[PDB]
Formats: C-alpha cells, structure tokens, sequence
C-alpha cells in the first residue's frame, strides 16, 4: 500500500505565472524500449481515498487530496497518454520516452500543463535500437514494466516489445551460395553469419528493394533482418 | 650605462639576459614582453549586419501607369508590373480594367538591433606599434615600461631609460581592406562604401547601421504578384554578412604568425609573441652585480639533479661554487628555448644553489651563467 | 523613453477564422541565446492611461489608451507566460522556449490570440556561437538585448547566457608537441594557431571524444574552444 | 623517486641494495619477505564428508 497522496508543487517548467501549479511527478522510468512508461506521481492514479482501482485517480488540484474518475488529471508526453494500470504511489500509461511527462488539466479555453523532466537513460541494450511498439510484425528486445498493480511500485522487467516490419527476404538456396532478395518498407538492421564454420559478420543497414548475396558453409547461415531477433537456415548444402 | 640586448618576443616568459659592461660582471637583466600590440589607423568604410527586409504597401495607380522614383533605402528596388489587376474585384479595385498599373517596391534596412551581431568594414593605412616591455635591473623587481616599437616615443621613464628598437617582425593584422567582427577578423577587401557587393558581404553597407540611409546590394528581385492580392513579393541573394561569418576555416586570429589574437579594438593584434625585441634597457652601473666590487665567481660547475623533459620550469639543478668576495651574482641562461626561473644566485665561499630552469629539450642543455661566469647544465633527471 | 502608440493589427491566426485581433506582433527579435523574448506588438505594453507602469499594458480594439493588466491579456506557449519589462511598443518578456509567443485574451467565444513563431539566434562572441542554456557549464557572454526599458525599442547588448561546456582541450603535453584530446558533448568548434614561432591555423567543428594534434616549437600554443575568445598556453612542454 | 628491486624470499640474507641517483649518495634499501599468502579464488565443486 501506497505512503504518499498527492500534493500541490512547484513544478519543473511550467508556464510563467502558473508555477505555483497543482500536479506534479517524481520520478519517471522510460529505459525501456517498450511504448509503456512507469511513473511515480504525486498526481497519482491508482489512489483514490479507497486506494488502488485501475480507472480512477487522485490529485490536489490546487483544492485538496481528494478523487475523481480520470477527467481532469490527464497524463500527457505533450499530446495525450492513455494509462495501462494503476497502482497507488506509482502509474503506469504509455507516454513513449518517459524523458517527459506532463500532468496538465485541461479544462476551460486556457491550457494549464506542468511538466516534469526525468533522469532516463534509453540505451541500445538490444541486438539492434528499433521503434517504439506498434501493432504489426515481430518484436526486439526491450526492458517493459509490469501492467497490473499487487496493492506499491511496477517492478522492472525485460522481455522484448513489439516493432513494425515488412515482407521477410526471399531467400533461395543453391551451390555453397545463398541470395537474400530483400524487400524493406522500413529501414532493417541486416546482420550475418555463416552457421556452419564461415563467420560472415556483417551488418548493414538496408531499405528498399536491393539483393545482397552471402556465402554459406553450406551449413546454413544465420540473417538477422531487423525488427526481428536471429533468424537462422541450414541444410546439407544451403 | 645603456645596455642593448635582445630579448625573444616570449609572452609570459621572462628571458634572462646578462648586462655586460667593461670590467665588470652581468647585471640581473630580465626582460618579459608582457604585450605587443599592432595597432593601425583605421578610416571606418561600413558597418554589416543582419539585414531585415522591409517590404511597404506598393502604389498602384488606377487608370494610368505609375511610375518609379528613387527613394534612399538601402536596396531600394522596384519594377513596374502594368496590367496586373482587373477592373474592381480580386487585386486592386478601379474603374479601369487593364490601365492598373504596380510599382512593386521593397528594400532592406539593417534589423532592428545591431551593435553585436554585426562586422565592421575598415580601410586601414599605417599604424603605431607599442610594446609593454618589463625589464627587471640589478635585482628582483619587476619593473615595466610601456615604449614604442617605433621611433615616435622611446620610454623615458625611471624604469630604465627604453628604447625599442622595431621588433623584428611585428605583426601586421592590416593589409588595406580588413574587415573585424573580433570573434572572427579578416583581412578582406571590399569597395569603398556607396558601393557594395551584392550577396557577399558589403550585402548591407552603412557606416552607422541605424536604420535606412545606409547602402546595399543584395540582388533584390521582385516578382510579380498574381491577381487577387496587392502585395510586393521579391526574392533576394543570401545574406552576404552571415556567410563570411562562417567564412572560418582559419581567419586572421588563427593565421597570426607567431599567435596573436586579432581583434576589435577597431582592428590590432593583440598579444603577440612576433618577433624579438630589441631593448636597450640603461642599467645605471650602481644597480651592477660586478666582479670588481662584492661579487668574485671561480670554480662553477652546473649539476642538474633532476628534470622533467622540456617544461616551464620542471628543471631542478644547482651551480656549486667558489666566491672569493661573496656577492649576488645573476643567473642566466641567453637562450630564447630555455630561460632561468631566477634571474640572481647567492654566489658564496662555498656555497650551493637551486635554481630552476626551463629547456625545450627533454635532455635540458641550457648555458648557465652566474655573474661572468659560465657553465653548461646538462640531463640528469 | 516610450510614447509609440499602441495600435491593432491583423495576426493571420486567431480564433477559427478570427484574424482582427489587437496585440499582435509585428517583429521578433531573438539575438538572446537565452530563452527571453524581445517582442514588437501593435498595442503598447507599460504604458496605461496613468503613463509609465510596471505591469499594465495599452490597446486599441475600440480604443486608443486603454489600459489592462499583464495579467488579463495573458502571454502564453501553451501555458501562461509573464513579461518582465516593457518598453512601450516592444514587449519583453519570458515565455518558456521564447520560440512561440502567444499573446491571447481567453475571454469569452470571440478568442483572438496572435501567434508569432519567436526565434533564439545563436552567433558568435567568443569565436562560434553557442546553444541554449543547460543544465551544464557556467555562464559567458551572448548576443541578447536590454531586459529593461529607459523611460522605444530595446537596444542590443551582451549579458550572460549558460553556455552547454563538456570537457575543455585536454592537453597531454609531449616533447614540445601537445596532442589535445577534446571531449565535448556537444557541437564546439575548435581553432588553435601556436603562439610558438609556428601557427596551427585550423578551424574545425568537434563533437565528442577526438584528438587534435598539434605542433608547438616549445613556446605556447593557442586553442580556443568556441563559446569562449581565446584560450593560450605557453611554453610548458608546449 | 622509483627504484624497482627484486627481493629473493630468504630471511637469512634480506636483500639489501643501494638507490643511486644523480647527484645524491644512494638510499637504504634493505628488503625482508616477513609473511607469503598465496590465495587463489576457489569455486566449490563438491563436499565430500
């Protein structure tokens, strides 16, 4: 259970004559290279005076502690963030970076927003650095966050989150030779090896229609074409 | 006594010399050029800065043509565009059809501020070249005297009676034309003002930026405004200003021959190490460290007891010595590659003094010299 | 002194297809590398009926002296903003990136608020210009204006921006050579010469880990880190 | 000043040596092996008991 409600705060940057705003952040986790962030807010969903629910919210809002059903608590990067799960002291919606996230009430024709800067670090960690999470093709490595509450914060995680792709290479076998015959929409992390003894270690990024003949072993071989973990071939002669 | 010697123009570093005068021993002379300064006469020619297009309602005359008449905007251009607009509706309104007539008109200013962001452009005729020459004289002291390089005002003051012979090479920032922003300077040539170039700098001209009554060129071309709108629409030639300020793949600061940092003052080379000095310093001879009165050297030898390899003063070694009258005698070394840290050692009976050193050679041979006495100091680090 | 009459003008985007707005502005200037504003409107800002004020402003819209508070024509990027000096005619101001300046009346249906796209104007004052303040380095001279009127423009001037500073030249002195292995964090441009008998004449834009060497004749050399004039050393094992 | 001697671990003779440097008289340098460890990191593979 949660040891902390929300409270009114002087925000990071916020609009001049305004920072002595309501809603605020902590802390925000956005290492992952999944679409969702982790938060821990002190404009907290997932608290009510009931405590943790998974669609309601509380906030002092330049009034008091208090809850309503999400509506004037909005989390935001700069344009809207649909939260996943709620857990008391800490949030969970997916604001992509999580470098930036933006508590804001938006009601009447002003725009108030304070926002806070976090102290992330998104690095490659992966066989590649790939696209936030759409829905289409397979998925890459990434360090997600949990999407339920136990009540207090999401645990840290890592798995692999979802990335776009385009029709995998044709590939043909033949005479201790093979040929990727590629067709790219989108730009795809092309690494190799020989699988049987040849080491081929070659990375390139390609786009477009190209081919881009290999060597094999005549042992299979392994192409990575991006927006995918290792995909391997093998055979008597490949 | 007027003593001539020759100091290397070493910015920060003091250069031991040795005053020698008949039958007596050196006096302690070190001479630290603290600053050379280039400066030259400068005939302002234009201020250049960033320049906003102003762009003001165009006359159209309806039912007749309209003709253009100068007016003193900087590139000030106009063209006449007949027809342009119908009878009434969309574009101007007129009781006539075709008789519509624009002078489509536009010019540019220097922007509303400039005083920071703008180059100066200078003809330059010949300079004055002063020197701050710091000649130390008998003992530590450090005195300095400001001198001409030139012939005009040799230093008459107490601190020595100077005379600067012109440094041996003194830096000329000037060539004619030259123009100095002071973040990026340029010898660089342009026609005198009235005249500019056309999207290369002298892209706006004035000689006070303040706002029309200065002088352009920019390639102002207006276009012609398609019907429905009463508007003066133009292309322009790039900014001539803002490109010679990227101009620097090494401008007039980072071409000074021996480093000087070229700047605006209006345009000077400030803080060269140009040249070698002469300096005639007049040591009077009761500032002397001579042998013939208290000091008497005999029997020096130079033993360097550790180094670090060609540093400022990482050098540590000690002349042993034989007085037989003790005395301050000055240590020296003439070289413009090394220079001793002190410029007087103890010279005593028996005595042993440390006296730190600089050398450009990681095996540090400098020429020391106490009094009229010499010896060479050598590795042994 | 300011005695420029505030006027109207049309902004092309106020409302839906609202354009007859006052306090509309005219011209920008940026030469700041700060994050302030210097703002040329239409209506006049410190200067009421009553003449020179700290914190009123002047318009038309019907009108000829009018007068309302700072506060009720409110600035704004997407949040209220707050001026901090007016000199008649030009506003000056502080509005979070000084990059979008909106000044806006959010009174009733008929919400006329002109947009004008500000600009920060990075140029040269030491030998390159330099980036926005940061959290890094320390302050240096920039290319600004005045940030208070004289009792109608602001005039130029230099103050003092935060300037983005990594680490400076490292220089690893050799004999009578120096090799300056420079780490910036961001774009800084580097230009040596000697102060030796020899020059280095070399301008060169760096980012990140490098080496630069060097000659030196045993007598200095400069290198100046752009964002600052001149730095020198001399004669060290230089 | 670095001086870099090898002292053979033999408490009847300790391994005294002279620090020369230029323009000095040498340095005491008498050098004892008092205690030897040599640890190595164990990984476990079983107990037997």
């Amino acid at each position: 259970y949660k040891l902390a409600r929300p409270y009114i705060a002087d925000c990071p940057n916020c609009g001049h004559s305004r920072c002595d705003s309501p809603i605020a952040i902590e802390e925000v986790r956005g290492d992952a290279h999944a679409g969702v962030i982790r938060i821990q807010t002190s404009a907290m969903f997932g608290l009510k005076t009931d405590g943790v629910d998974l669609a309601y919210m509380s906030f002092m809002n330049g009034k008091t502690q208090k809850s309503i059903k999400i509506d004037n608590l909005h989390v935001r990067t700069s344009a809207p963030c649909s939260l996943v799960s709620h857990h008391g002291y800490y949030i969970l919606a997916q604001c992509p970076p999580g470098d930036t996230v933006t508590v804001g009430f938006h009601d009447g024709p002003n725009r108030h927003t304070c926002t806070v800067a976090h102290k992330v670090e998104f690095r490659p960690v992966g066989r590649e650095k790939y696209r936030h999470p759409p829905e289409h093709g397979v998925e890459l490595p990434c360090n997600r966050y949990t999407h339920k509450r136990a009540d207090v914060p999401f645990v840290p995680v890592k798995a692999k989150c979802i990335a776009t792709l385009a029709p995998e290479p044709l590939v043909e076998h033949k005479h201790r030779t093979l040929i990727l015959h590629l067709h790219p929409d989108h730009p795809t992390l092309l690494t190799t090896r020989s699988l049987g003894s040849d080491a081929n270690p070659t990375r390139q990024w390609i786009e477009r229609p190209t081919t881009v003949n290999f060597t094999v072993t005549g042992e299979g071989l392994e192409y990575t074409w991006g927006n995918h973990p290792p995909k391997r071939v093998w055979a008597q002669e490949s | 006594y007027e003593h001539t010697a020759v100091m290397p123009n070493k910015v920060g570093i003091p250069y031991k010399a040795l005053v020698e005068r008949p039958g007596y021993a050196p006096v302690h002379l070190q001479i630290q050029l603290v600053n050379t300064r280039i400066i030259p006469s400068t005939n302002l020619e234009y201020i250049t800065c960033k320049y906003k297009t102003k762009v003001p309602s165009p006359v159209v005359k309806c039912c007749g043509a309209t003709q253009c008449t100068s007016k003193p905007h900087p590139d000030y251009q106009c063209q006449v565009f007949t027809g342009v607009y119908p009878f009434m509706w969309g574009g101007a309104y007129c009781f006539c059809d075709t008789e519509n007539t624009q002078m489509s008109e536009a010019y540019v200013e220097r922007s509303e501020e400039c005083s920071i962001d703008h180059a100066k452009a200078y003809k330059v005729h010949t300079g004055t070249v002063q020197a701050m020459v710091n000649i130390t004289y008998g003992s530590v002291s450090w005195r300095s005297a400001d001198v001409y390089v030139n012939g005009e005002t040799p230093a008459k003051i107490g601190d020595a009676k100077l005379i600067i012979g012109p440094l041996s090479s003194a830096w000329s920032p000037f060539d004619n034309k030259v123009v100095v922003y002071g973040h990026e300077v340029y010898n660089y040539d342009f026609p005198e003002y009235g005249t500019g170039k056309a999207g290369s700098f002298g892209d706006l001209q004035s000689r006070t930026s303040t706002s029309n009554d200065l002088y352009a060129n920019t390639n102002l071309k207006l276009q012609r405004p398609q019907a429905g709108i009463v508007h003066t629409p133009f292309t322009q030639a790039p900014s001539g200003f803002e490109r010679w300020k990227r101009d620097k793949g090494a401008p007039l600061n980072d071409v000074a021959p021996f480093g000087c940092s070229i700047a605006l003052e209006p345009l000077r080379a400030e803080n060269c190490a140009v040249g070698s000095i002469p300096i005639s310093i007049d040591i009077p001879d009761a500032a002397f460290t001579r042998i013939s009165e208290t000091p008497t050297v005999s029997d020096l030898e130079c033993k360097i007891t550790e180094c670090t390899y060609a540093s400022d003063f990482g050098g540590i070694a000690t002349v042993a010595y034989k007085s037989s009258k003790a005395g301050n005698c000055p240590i020296h070394s003439p070289s413009g590659v090394a220079v001793i840290k002190e410029n007087d050692v103890t010279l005593a009976e028996s005595g042993s003094f440390t006296f730190h050193f600089s050398t450009a050679n990681i095996h540090p041979a400098f020429k020391l010299q106490v009094c009229t006495s010499a010896v060479t100091c050598k590795g042994d680090c």
